[PDB]
């Protein structure tokens, strides 16, 4: 069993509720949501950095346990061009539990941004035998958002 | 004195590559019954290549730039094999008795149609990305000859009016030194390719590609924001000492 544990601070919300088709119908894989209430993206799982958005807003991560996720900050949020965020990590970067990834500006893109809602999935689906969705509220880098087998 | 908006800075030398594409014919001749039957097996026939070829690209695009565009493609193939078109589609050729590629049209048509009543530039480019799909669907039934950039031997630079996120997956990046085009400016990924790739590409050209021809030899400023065309070994050695300066710096 495989615990992912909250990227960032906030809300758990259903993937399915997110205002984005190719999310809300996996198309990018499965997982969850959170709206976010923190300032910070941390590793999800001890693995290394795989791809990091030219418009740091989003990134891949690959668990030592072989899991490949996705959490990309909002929606829509490219089109803002990096205002708001910081990479603090690199690609291909190793990282455990809770080490930064990027920072950012919740006040400046709850302004700006589309949506704060924030998919955090599974783009591995076809290598996972369980997904089991959590639900509630999280704290960055202490609480679990998904446990897998 | 040809200025583009310049999407990322660095110079670059290498043939130019013009992208060619003849307009789609589009028959309003109404059919027969007759033909209806015909004209969808026709639909289906056609549909069944796009199908497959379609997954092709998915393929390229997931091992080239990774599962971040490998999804996109799903999400394209999904919405085509919606059953909402199959019905549509077979609905007006049934009930209106028009052909395949003049009632399938409407129906990609009428969709993105409805987007761009949107009030909104982002809804409005995605509208961009499913107009793509129907206006390829018209060349697959038709069966019209496609380039594919995944065919370049040579390095060349990359010249075209406009790139769709369709060609930018099963495009070659080691063999293409850079990407000039006239499109609108951030167009959808595109540019934003420019950025994240860090090479060097203009996108606000304007009417570059009206003045290049295939396997012309250009040199891309990127920095003066020029483009020279066919220039003496005296221009470029003259260009080589200014190239050495910002190194130097
Ligand atoms: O996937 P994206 O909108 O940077």
């Amino acid at each position: 069993t495989i615990e992912i544990i909250a990227p960032l601070s906030g809300e758990i919300v259903n993937i399915e509720d997110v205002p984005d088709v190719v999310f809300a119908e996996k198309i990018v894989g499965d997982g969850i949501a959170i709206k976010p209430t923190g300032n910070k993206m941390v590793a999800p799982v001890d693995g290394t950095i795989g791809k990091i958005f030219e418009t740091n807003h989003a990134f891949s991560i690959e668990s030592d346990s072989g899991v490949e996720l996705f959490v990309h900050f909002g929606i829509d949020t490219v089109e803002l061009k990096g205002e708001g965020f910081k990479r603090i990590a690199e690609e291909g970067q190793r990282v455990k539990v809770g080490d930064t990834v990027i920072e950012f500006d919740l006040p400046l893109l709850e302004e700006k941004a589309k949506s704060t809602l924030t998919p955090v999935v599974i783009s591995n689906m076809d290598e996972i035998k369980e997904l089991i969705k959590l639900s509630g509220s999280v704290t960055v880098g202490e609480t679990p958002v998904i446990r897998i087998k | 004195m040809i200025s583009g908006i310049l999407a990322s800075p660095g110079i670059a030398f290498g043939k130019a590559l013009l992208l060619k594409e003849d307009e789609i014919v589009i028959d309003r001749k109404k059919i027969s019954a007759d033909q209806v039957d015909q004209e969808v097996e026709r639909f289906l026939s056609g549909r069944a290549k796009a199908s497959a070829q379609l997954e092709t690209i998915k393929t390229k695009a997931g091992e080239t730039f990774g599962e971040e565009k490998e999804a996109i493609f799903e999400g394209h193939i999904m919405l085509l094999e919606d059953e909402e078109l199959e019905q549509e589609i077979i609905a007006l050729i049934k009930d209106k008795h028009m052909t395949a590629d003049a009632a399938a049209h409407e129906v990609i048509e009428g969709q993105a149609s409805a987007l761009e009543e949107l009030d909104d530039e982002y809804l409005k480019e995605r509208a961009a990305d499913v107009r793509d799909i129907g206006k390829r669907l018209l060349r697959n039934i038709l069966g019209l000859k496609i380039i594919d950039l995944s065919a370049i031997q040579d390095e060349v630079i990359l010249v075209a009016a406009d790139l769709t996120p369709s060609e930018t997956a099963q495009l070659n990046l080691k063999k293409v030194l850079g990407f000039i085009t006239d499109a609108g400016g951030r167009t959808s990924h595109t540019s934003i390719m420019a950025r994240s790739l860090e090479l060097p590409a203009i996108v606000g050209t304007g009417s570059v590609t009206s003045q290049v021809k295939n396997d012309d030899y250009l040199i891309l400023d990127a920095v003066n924001n020029q483009v020279y065309v066919n220039p003496t070994n005296e221009v470029i050695d003259k260009m080589r000492a200014v190239q050495e300066q910002v190194a130097s710096e």
